[PDB]
RNA sequence: AGGAUAGUGGCCUACCAUGGUUUCAACGGGUAACGGGGAAUAAGGGUUCGAUUCCGGAGAGGGAGCCUGAGAAACGGCUACCACAUCCAAGGAAGGCAGCAGGCGCGCAAAUUACCCAAUCCCGACACGGGGAGGUAGUGACAAUAAAUAACGAUACAGGGCCCUUUUGGGUCUUGUAAUUGGAAUGAGUACAAUGUAAAUACCUUAACGAGGAACAAUUGGAGGGCAAGUCUGGUGCCAGCAGCCGCGGUAAUUCCAGCUCCAAAAGCGUAUAUUAAAGUUGUUGCAGUUAAAAAGCUCGUAGUUGAACCUUGGGCUUGGCUGG
């Protein structure tokens, strides 16, 4: 037959289910980015749980490893490239350093918000969800689109979005319509 | 099992065609010929995957059928023909002349030639010995049998056909510092000049090679074919880059100046 | 509103298949797409080519409309046009007319029908007869 | 071990349990708004007394 | 020196000694004998469909004391005949004689679980509609 | 030595020797055993699985024997027997879904007797024919990705936050409450249409329609501990039942049955079974053996395992590549 199409899980849950430690924690962290669910906490610790199992392994390497300074910059680099990262903080220690923090602020929800678009964390996802918000020229509805740093000062309205120079939206259309 | 396979699952196909997964179940499969199926490149994956000039393989039939495609100086229609090292591709419709000549990257590249070089081609000596009535006969790495050599040649030499009778213009012998290109294993595609001979009686014997960059790297002597009497003077024309591997943190350099 | 934008990249001219075939970028903002037949008389009068020479197939409009993507192709003529194109494209353009056949049961069981006659249909028919003196 | 025993008073509890109907209450809020209404309830308004907080509180 | 040997070419002795020393784990027994395969009345399988013989119930182990309601089942795969307890408040009503019955295990996976003695099933479907359904009213008995 | 084979060969025959394997486990038995690439889990070391998208092998109900052909001991080829089993005018004849779909049976356990060669490729005398190979759709909560179920105001009212200020009385800006009040936004759905396609469906785009209880209404499990969340209200009263384990139930039950409230995960949640970590409870890393389980009654002893030290060191000379600076 045909080949294999692979898949893999972007996720993974905590081997306790029950620590008020951890659920205030991952409550608070939901309440300040608008979170719908948990899910989207664990995904953000699964990622960042990896990245320093890779980061761990090039630690263990001699510096000026062939491996460990072609894959450890390029890693740097993409952290760098979306934002995550500090340009004064390419060390690589300073990649163990990181917290989940750092990746929902380069969320497109949190920038939404943090640009002032939106009266709220929750108003930026509806809002996304709803196709008013495009970057560059094509729109994206999707909450956790990570936005890179020269994306960054390409947020705004879609052109065809009521808030952005649209026409007028459905209700609108029926009520001034009468 | 009963008979020869006739199919080639997808994910069977040689690597270096570079073939999608999803596309289909099944790959080409080349048809017997001059090259082994593992070292060969079908016209279709040819017309279709590399030049993209027909876009499924209903067109590369229509394409073949109308006379266009030759190679070595003949007209070939199977759509499957299993061209190899050193073919010659000629599609006078577009005036185009073609070599199948490996890159560094260890495929098949898309390498242009004039049409003068396109009057020639190399082969590798895999044996001479002695035919019917006594005629010395010499066959090449694309399965051409060549009579009457010149008595020097040997095998491993690389000869000079003239493509158009067959015949042998000139020829190199095998020696320290012929420059060559490797045909196999992972130092696939590079190019360099012979630095030591390994002899090993009843196994393999090795060739050590020195890349233009005085790096150097060992392989299979079945792996070794001589296109050059020195350093800097092949007898074809290179594919871009002219064999020299270079490292993924050079390659990234590379990159970067050029963009 | 209008102002419907054509490009072309990849372009590849083809005498082996006696065409030129590229990508078409089409822009149509405040439009929700170009229809094939109107790209073809619009691809036409950019490049002076006859219509029935034009082929246009396998659109998909991007996230959000207003521009779509595709294949096309051009050919010498309309005669080498009808020479190198699938039936199905042809039907598509009027250039052909939609072949009419039995349904593949049909055809297999048909096939399978007359594998058990060996001779002419007018022998084994008329034989078959003969065994049936009703 | 000895196994026997009389099966008429299945179900006795569940059977004579009053039936109470569920009031016709307010929906919930579901999804992203769910965990924003359990955010405030613990971190911006607290409901804490001196050092004891209860999520349930029975009168008293 | 530790009571095991430790010379470079003493692999076999620690490969054997470890294999035969592995028998006495009864989990692994359990593995490699296949007493699943040959003794359990499931045959290793999760589930197992039956035929309900009869009602009867099972008196409480001490210091509990209450009549645990269960059946007798005739297990269509083997044979076999084993009891089943019946969950919830009066779901033995749900069940009669020659009905078909779903059974599952108990979950202490081979063992009998809390007072009810001798009892290592519980029946999840009967007639092919789940008991839970019949029991909240979801659905009714086919009948 | 011959015969046979495409060919080596006890492959077979004639004659002749007595050899061949094995405690470094032969031989035999079992396998709920096709092998591998790989899968699950994983600090490290490991444990468990691999019928199944690729490769190799084997089979076409069970055996055996063959024809044709380069290639088959082929089974959508034949011959014969066994077991099933079809039509019959009773003389005879014809079978093989572990191919696609479908049916019966088995079961805890698995979908349509659909469309097409347009793509991927294969076959043929072949640019043209054929292909249940293959592709498309149907069923599909196997798993996997993303991700709706609401957002923002207006006032009211409360607190904090400030400021006019001594407090007082205010102005006023941040939250919370509002059966307490609005106007915006959108896709689920549907739909002209275009795109998609061999033709369709669907997706993507997109006119018109499409949200206040926005009934366009999220569920599954729990609330004594482990383990997050009730000593609330009613019912029962060692009964009914719960309870993985510890335990709960004999008249205000924190555990049953319910109502309310709350907790956890959420388009998912629970149960059963297996397996992995937890398990340093299989321990090579890395267990224990006086008394919790466990030194053979004691010596000898073959295989196995394991075995004291010792043989060009030091010095000197030049010497490249690099790394503090
Ligand atoms: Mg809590
Ligand atoms: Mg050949
Ligand atoms: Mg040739
Ligand atoms: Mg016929
Ligand atoms: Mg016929
Ligand atoms: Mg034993
Ligand atoms: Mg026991
Ligand atoms: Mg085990
Ligand atoms: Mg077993
Ligand atoms: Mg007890
Ligand atoms: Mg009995
Ligand atoms: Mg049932
Ligand atoms: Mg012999
Ligand atoms: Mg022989
Ligand atoms: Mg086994
Ligand atoms: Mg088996
Ligand atoms: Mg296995
Ligand atoms: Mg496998
Ligand atoms: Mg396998
Ligand atoms: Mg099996
Ligand atoms: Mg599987
Ligand atoms: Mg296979
Ligand atoms: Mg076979
Ligand atoms: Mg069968
Ligand atoms: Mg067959
Ligand atoms: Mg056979
Ligand atoms: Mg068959
Ligand atoms: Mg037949
Ligand atoms: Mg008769
Ligand atoms: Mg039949
Ligand atoms: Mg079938
Ligand atoms: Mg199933
Ligand atoms: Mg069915
Ligand atoms: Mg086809
Ligand atoms: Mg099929
Ligand atoms: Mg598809
Ligand atoms: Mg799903
Ligand atoms: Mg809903
Ligand atoms: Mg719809
Ligand atoms: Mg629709
Ligand atoms: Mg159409
Ligand atoms: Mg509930
Ligand atoms: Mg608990
Ligand atoms: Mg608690
Ligand atoms: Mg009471
Ligand atoms: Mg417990
Ligand atoms: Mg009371
Ligand atoms: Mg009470
Ligand atoms: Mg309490
Ligand atoms: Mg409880
Ligand atoms: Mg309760
Ligand atoms: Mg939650
Ligand atoms: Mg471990
Ligand atoms: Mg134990
Ligand atoms: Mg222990
Ligand atoms: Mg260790
Ligand atoms: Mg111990
Ligand atoms: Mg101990
Ligand atoms: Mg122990
Ligand atoms: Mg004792
Ligand atoms: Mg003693
Ligand atoms: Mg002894
Ligand atoms: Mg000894
Ligand atoms: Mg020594």
């Amino acid at each position: 037959p045909r080949a294999p199409r692979t898949y893999s899980k972007t996720y993974s849950v905590p081997k306790r289910p029950y620590e008020s430690a951890r659920l205030d924690a991952e409550l608070k962290l939901a309440g300040e980015y608008g979170l719908k669910n948990k899910r989207e906490i664990y995904r953000i610790g699964f990622q960042l749980s990896k990245i320093r199992r890779a980061a761990r392994d090039l630690l263990t390497r001699d510096e000026k490893d062939p491996k460990r300074l072609f894959e450890g910059n390029a890693l740097i680099r993409r952290l760098v490239r979306i934002g995550v990262l500090s340009e004064d903080k390419m060390k690589l220690d300073y990649v163990l350093a990181l917290k989940p923090e750092d990746f929902l602020e380069r969320r497109l929800q949190t920038q939404v918000f943090k640009l002032g678009l939106a009266r709220s964390i929750h108003h930026a996802r509806v809002l996304i969800t709803q196709r008013h918000i495009a970057v560059g020229k094509q729109i994206v509805n999707i909450p956790s689109f990570t936005v890179r740093l020269d994306s960054q000062k390409h947020i705004d309205f879609a052109h065809n979005s009521p808030y952005g120079g649209g026409r007028a939206g459905r209700v609108k259309r029926k009520n001034q319509g009468k | 099992a009963r008979g020869p396979k006739k199919h080639l699952k997808r994910l069977a196909a040689p690597s270096h065609w570079m073939l999608d997964k999803l596309s289909g179940t099944y790959a080409p499969r080349p048809s017997a010929g001059p090259h082994k199926l593992r070292e060969s490149l079908p016209l279709v994956v040819f017309l279709r995957n590399r030049l993209k000039y027909a876009l499924n393989g209903r067109e590369v039939k229509a394409i073949m059928m109308q006379q266009h495609v030759q190679v070595d100086g003949k007209v070939r229609t199977d759509t499957t023909y299993p061209a190899g090292f050193m073919d010659v591709i000629t599609l006078e419709a577009t005036n185009e002349h073609f070599r199948l000549v490996y890159d560094v990257k260890g495929k098949f590249a898309v390498h242009r030639i004039s049409a003068e070089e396109a009057a020639y081609k190399l082969g590798k000596v895999k044996k001479v010995q002695l035919g019917k009535k006594g005629v010395p006969y010499v066959v090449t790495h694309d399965g051409r049998t060549i009579r009457y050599p010149d008595p020097l040649i040997r095998a491993n030499d690389t000869v000079k056909i003239d493509l158009a009778t067959g015949k042998i213009d000139d020829f190199i012998k095998f020696d320290t510092g012929r420059l060559v290109m490797v045909t196999g294993g992972r130092n696939l595609g590079r190019v360099g000049v012979i630095v030591h001979r390994e002899k090993h009686e009843g196994g393999f014997d090795l060739v050590h090679i020195k890349d233009a960059l005085e790096n150097t790297f060992v392989t299979r002597l079945s792996n070794v074919f001589v296109i050059g009497t020195e350093a800097g003077k092949p007898w074809v024309s290179l594919p871009k880059g002219k064999g020299i591997k270079l490292s993924i943190s050079e390659e990234r350099d590379r990159r970067r100046a050029q963009q | 509103s209008d102002a419907v934008t054509i490009r072309t990249r990849k372009v590849i001219s083809n005498p082996l298949l006696a065409r030129r075939q590229f990508v078409i970028d089409v822009l149509h903002p405040n439009r929700a797409n170009v229809s094939k037949d109107e790209l073809r008389e619009k691809l036409a009068e950019i490049y002076k080519a006859e219509k029935d020479a034009v082929s246009v197939f396998g659109f998909r409009t991007q996230f959000g409309g207003g521009k779509s993507t595709g294949f096309g192709l051009i050919y010498q003529s309309v005669a080498d046009a009808k020479r190198f194109e699938p039936a199905y494209r042809l039907v598509r353009y009027g250039l052909a007319e939609k072949v009419e056949k039995a349904s593949r049961q049909q055809r297999k069981q048909k096939k399978n029908r007359d594998k058990k006659i060996f001779g002419t249909q007018r022998r084994a028919q008329k034989r078959a007869a003969r065994r049936n003196a009703d | 071990g000895k196994v026997h025993g009389s099966l008429a008073r299945a179900g006795k509890v569940k059977s004579q349990t009053p039936k109470v109907e569920k009031q016709e209450k307010p929906k919930k809020p579901q999804g992203r708004a769910y965990m924003r209404l359990l955010y405030t309830r613990r971190f911006v308004n607290v409901t804490l007394t001196n050092g004891k907080r209860k999520m349930n509180p029975s009168p008293a | 020196g530790k009571g095991k040997p430790r010379g470079l070419n003493s692999a076999r002795k620690l490969r054997v000694h470890r294999r035969n020393n592995r028998w006495a784990d009864q989990a692994y027994k359990a593995r490699l004998l296949g007493t699943a395969f040959k003794s359990s009345p499931f045959g290793g399988s999760s589930h197992a469909k039956g035929i309900v013989l009869e009602k009867i119930g099972i008196e409480s182990k001490q210091p509990n004391s209450a009549i645990r309601k269960c059946v007798r089942v005739q297990l269509i795969k083997n044979g076999k005949k084993v009891t089943a307890f019946v969950p919830n408040d009066g779901c033995l009503n749900f069940v009669d004689e020659n009905d078909e019955v779903l059974l599952a295990g108990f979950g202490r996976r081979g063992k009998a679980k809390g007072d009810i003695p001798g009892v290592r099933f519980k029946v999840v479907k009967v007639s092919g509609v789940s008991l839970l359904a019949l029991w909240k009213e979801k659905k009714e008995k086919p009948r």
